[PDB]
RNA sequence: CGGGGAAACCCAGGUGGAGGCCUGUAGCGAUGCUGACGUGCAAAUCGCUCGUAUGAUUUGGGUAUCGGAGCGAAAGACUCA
RNA sequence: CACGAGUUGUUCGGAAACUGAGCACAACGUUAUAUCGUUUUGUUAGGAAAGUGAAGGAACUGAAAAGGGGCAACAGAGAACCUGGGAUUAUAUUCCAAAAAGAAAUUGCAUGUGGG
RNA sequence: CCAACUGCAGACCGUACUCAUCACCGCAUCAGGUCCCCAAGCAUAGAAUGCUCUGGUACAUAGAGAAAGGUACACUCAGGGAAGUCGGCAAAAUAGAUGCGUAAGUUCGCAAGAAGCAUUGGCUCUGAGGGCAAAAAUUGCCAACUCAGAACUGCUUACGGCGGGGAAUCCAACUGUAUAAUUAAAACAUAGGUUUGU
RNA sequence: CGGGUAAACGGCGGGAGUAACUAUGACUCUCUUAAGGUAGCCAAAUGCCUCGUCUUCCAAUUAGAGACGCGCAUGAAUGGA
RNA sequence: CUGUACUGAACCAACGGGAUCCGGAGUCUUGUUUCGAGACACUGCCAGAUGGGGAGUUUGGCUG
RNA sequence: GUGGUAAUGCGGCCAGGUAACAAAUCAAUCCUCCCACGGUGAGCUUUCUUUUCACCAUAAUCCACCUUGGGCCUUUUUACUCUCGCGUUGUUCGGAGCGGGGGCUCAAGAUUGAAAAAUGCAUUGUGAGUUCUGCGUUAAAGCAAAAACCUGGGGU
RNA sequence: CAGAGGUGAAAUUCUUAGACCGCACCAAGACGAACUACAGCGAAGGCAUUCUUCAAGGAUACCUUCCUCAAUCAAGAACCAA
């Protein structure tokens, strides 16, 4: 046999992501002295399209705490960020859309994205376009906060990760048909070379397990335990079930 | 005179993707072509750049919201209970 | 257009006039300029009787 | 913009130029003649015919990924006859 | 084929002197083996990588400044000249000689005139 | 102090020629391949195609010259009209523009140039479609072509260039892709649908 | 060992009687599987027999089309129509 | 712990004391840069199962 | 430093700007072609032909300063009272200030002159092409960056 | 701790891997018992917890206004349990 795809695209090689557009990381501030003891007070200077990402982009500006100087932040905008619009972050912030505070701080039942899951690592939860968190309970004791996560899953983190008030702005995108191969040639333009999809079964068994046949046919199940070395575990991997879902779809990932 | 019976702005098209992904495609190609209101300002403005960017016309606002329209239900209803809850 | 702006410059039509001709010009409703002219004259002449 | 309509809306005529839209150059291909040639002009070319020709389009230069390997809209195709 | 010639620039192209997809010296780590890896998501390296504006009594001393040194475009960025010639065998926005055929623009230093 | 002169000085490398039916690659001066700029007149929708001023060329082994049999970016053919053939292969055919007209089916977009019918020459005229200036609804001057309509008069139907059409069945939804050198397809891709891991 | 899962790989029955003439068989007995092929579709690019039978197309049809289904060996995202 | 509950400016202190320091700008360090885990889950060795993902090899003979 | 009610006119560090960016439409700069008129030369001339063909050119860089389009100021602002007005070929715009009057400014061009006739070869008007420039829809596609340079905010 | 469930009686099913049962909780989705009636509201279809909020609708009261503006219907339009 030759290496199958998905191994090949371990090497990086042509298959990376297409990063020459895209205007850095998103991230919130760097969770400093000023946000754990008061706030920051910051200015939405623009919202901004960047290739490959649904959402849309704020720049942020913040007088800079120690020197003469500004600062600018790039964050994933909520839905509602409009330029001119002041953003207070920090231990006493308001609660209202697009400012960041700590989960701690946020009322139960409140809606919130761009949620660190552990403190200072400026969001890494509820970032994808319209998708976002909601905080179910504090423990004052333990000082951590529970939250249901945009998979279905509830995930405690500590009361000291903060939060954006809000929903992540760009929901919606994935209710229009596509239509067209050109149109999904120019969405995975801007993100990494996977498109199109050449199915296993077509291809020959030299380079895929599913290969071969005098017809297209998976010979075996399809089903592969989650021990299979990689250029075996292709197919459905360690799969719980198949087939159509029927009646309540169960939470996805592990227990 | 009208010029289509019922395919509007997809009758760029002709016969060539199916009926009915046509028509979902329709409500929201309309949706994001539309000038939406701007509660800044006061006028019917507000015109869809990029996917989720806005932009007035009128006062030059731009506003993250919505793939397709101006601002989510969802969007509205967080809002709603954001202002709820910071009164509480 | 040209034939209208100079109508209004010269006083020959007022300001709603000259709107209303405008919109209809743009509409397809005058084959060409003497079509204009004469529905101008129409107009004139009913404006002086009604006066 | 003209006509109907209680209303919702309907019937016209103009404007405007959308489209992996059509005819058709250049370009990019290569269906048939199972034509030419078949010690060739040519270790794959020639003629006529033919597909497409605003797009998932064509192209220069630069740059990245290879031999138990790379790359592949997948033909075991291609990686200096 | 033999002999003898021919390509002239402050401004044209490049380089001095930009960044790109990228590359990989140093550093560090790995490897029996460096002929391996990391090396732009603001950016090397457990990582002390800045060597000089000033002053102050002519070259000696030193603040603040975070993230070493390079390379990669002769179609991107950039870049002060352009007509006439009776001027060649062959070069020319490159040659022409005080009436430079001539007309300019632009650098770097110096000299005067004048300043408010 | 430095903003107009003025004085001196402006270093390096490239620069011929070619860029192709003879200068590069294909063993070669090979009908193959090879990126960029400038791009005239008439016909015409025109970078289609045909001819032409400027520039370029007469370089491709030639002379003589109706054998058969060939090849052709060469034709024609009485009467019949697919009877030929595995198969209408090849060839013939249709043709531009304009007006009229256009079925089943249909995702209402199309199908459609569906199908069909008619007309277009040449001359001599008429009408319509404008711009500038000093009941200006008029007074002068003037330019660019088009479209329509008449009378007269012709056809040997006469350059180029330029769809044949219809009724059905199988398959694939469609545009794409693809075995460089025997396979372009019903194969691959595709949007759409579903499943899995996290 | 015990559960789950088919848009996982896949699979998806026979013989032995029956209705006032003949038929064929709604009905019944039985042997039996994990389940016994449902909705559809067909001598279909899937039917051996086979040039199947009927209709239509022609002067003449191993071809074409429309039907029929005892389907060697059709059939539901191995996606059916 | 000086600010709040749809686009401003902010740097190289003044000022007050003691002879240039001092405070303005608190002081301290059984010391960890901070946060979250934490002696398990991370490093090496040993052991069992699984393992066409891959390697090597084989796949008799007679024979109208 | 300084003038104008203003738009704006004139003599270490920090923050912006130029560089710097996909398309179409409609006008278009040079330039190319054509036509009209007028010069210069040539060609045809059995017969016609007020004819046919060729040519009639103005570089960079400067000074002064008659339109098109954009932005803006000031002033009138009962501007939109129940058919508001302005404007594009075109999808508009206006009390968040339309239109009119008078100005400020930017970008393209004009015009005047210096260069320049001392050069070149043996002329001043229109119509068609032409993207320099001006006008600042596909998108689940929104279409590089830096050097260098420019200006301000603070301070000397 | 040895059964539970279910039925006319059973069996399918759950259960010493602790079912059923017991107490206090947790989560999610429905629904709003008794009061509930020959009661109320709504054009009809329909509509029962509380509080806060939006527009409505009817009746009654009136020495308010007004002055025939109405009744009912092809066409057309809006609502409509499951
Ligand atoms: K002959
Ligand atoms: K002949
Ligand atoms: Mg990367
Ligand atoms: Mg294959
Ligand atoms: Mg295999
Ligand atoms: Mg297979
Ligand atoms: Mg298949
Ligand atoms: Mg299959
Ligand atoms: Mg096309
Ligand atoms: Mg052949
Ligand atoms: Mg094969
Ligand atoms: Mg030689
Ligand atoms: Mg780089
Ligand atoms: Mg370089
Ligand atoms: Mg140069
Ligand atoms: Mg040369
Ligand atoms: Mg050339
Ligand atoms: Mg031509
Ligand atoms: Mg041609
Ligand atoms: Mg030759
Ligand atoms: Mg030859
Ligand atoms: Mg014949
Ligand atoms: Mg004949
Ligand atoms: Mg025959
Ligand atoms: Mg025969
Ligand atoms: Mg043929
Ligand atoms: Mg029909
Ligand atoms: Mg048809
Ligand atoms: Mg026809
Ligand atoms: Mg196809
Ligand atoms: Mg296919
Ligand atoms: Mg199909
Ligand atoms: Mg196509
Ligand atoms: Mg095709
Ligand atoms: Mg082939
Ligand atoms: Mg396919
Ligand atoms: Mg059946
Ligand atoms: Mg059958
Ligand atoms: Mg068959
Ligand atoms: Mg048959
Ligand atoms: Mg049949
Ligand atoms: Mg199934
Ligand atoms: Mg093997
Ligand atoms: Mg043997
Ligand atoms: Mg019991
Ligand atoms: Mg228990
Ligand atoms: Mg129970
Ligand atoms: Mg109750
Ligand atoms: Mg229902
Ligand atoms: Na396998
Ligand atoms: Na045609
Ligand atoms: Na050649
Ligand atoms: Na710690
Ligand atoms: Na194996």
């Amino acid at each position: 046999g030759k290496t199958v795809l998905s191994c090949r695209k371990g090497n990086g090689s042509v298959y990376q992501v297409h990063g020459h557009k895209r205007l850095g990381p998103a991230k919130l501030r760097i969770l400093d002295y000023a946000e754990r003891h008061g706030y920051m007070r910051g200015v939405v200077k623009s919202i901004e399209h960047e290739a490959g990402r649904g959402a849309a982009l704020a720049r942020v500006e913040f007088r800079h705490p120690y020197k003469f100087r500004r600062v600018k932040e790039l964050m994933v905008a909520p839905e509602g960020m409009f330029t001119g619009q002041s953003v207070f972050c920090g231990q006493k912030a308001p609660l209202a859309i697009g400012n960041v505070l700590p989960l701690g701080q946020i009322t139960e039942g409140c809606i919130v994205c761009n949620v660190e899951a552990k403190p200072g690592d400026r969001g890494t939860l509820a970032r994808a376009s319209g998708d976002y968190c909601i905080i179910i309970s504090h423990n004052h004791e333990t000082g951590r906060t529970r939250l249901k996560l945009p998979s279905g899953q509830k995930k405690s983190v500590p009361s000291t990760s903060r939060a954006m008030i809000g929903i992540i702005s760009g929901g919606g995108r994935i209710e229009k048909p596509v239509l067209k191969a050109g149109n999904s040639f120019y969405r995975f333009r801007g993100k990494r070379n996977c498109w199109p999809k050449v199915r296993g079964v077509a291809r020959n068994p030299v380079e895929h397990p599913h290969g071969g046949g005098n017809h297209q046919h998976i010979g075996h199940p399809s089903t592969v335990s989650r021990h299979s070395p990689p250029g075996q575990k292709v197919g459905l991997i360690a799969a719980r079930r198949t087939g159509r879902i029927r009646g309540g779809k169960a939470v996805k990932g592990a227990w | 005179a009208k010029r289509t019976v019922k395919m509007g702005v997809m009758g760029r098209y002709g016969t060539r993707y199916g009926a009915n992904p046509r028509k979902r495609a329709k409500k929201l190609e309309v949706s994001q072509h539309a000038k939406h209101f701007c509660s800044f300002c006061g006028k019917f403005a507000f015109r869809r750049k990029a996917v989720g960017i806005w932009r007035c016309d009128g006062c030059s606002k731009t506003v993250a919201g919505g793939a397709y329209t101006l601002s989510t239900p969802n969007n509205s209803t967080v809002r709603s209970t954001v202002r709820r809850l910071r009164e509480l | 257009r040209r034939l209208l702006r100079k109508y209004r410059a010269d006083k020959k039509i007022d300001r709603h006039v000259y709107r209303d001709l405008y919109m209809r010009a743009k509409g397809n409703v005058f084959r060409n300029k003497r079509n204009l002219v004469e529905h101008i004259h129409k107009i004139k002449n009913e404006k002086k009787k009604e006066r």
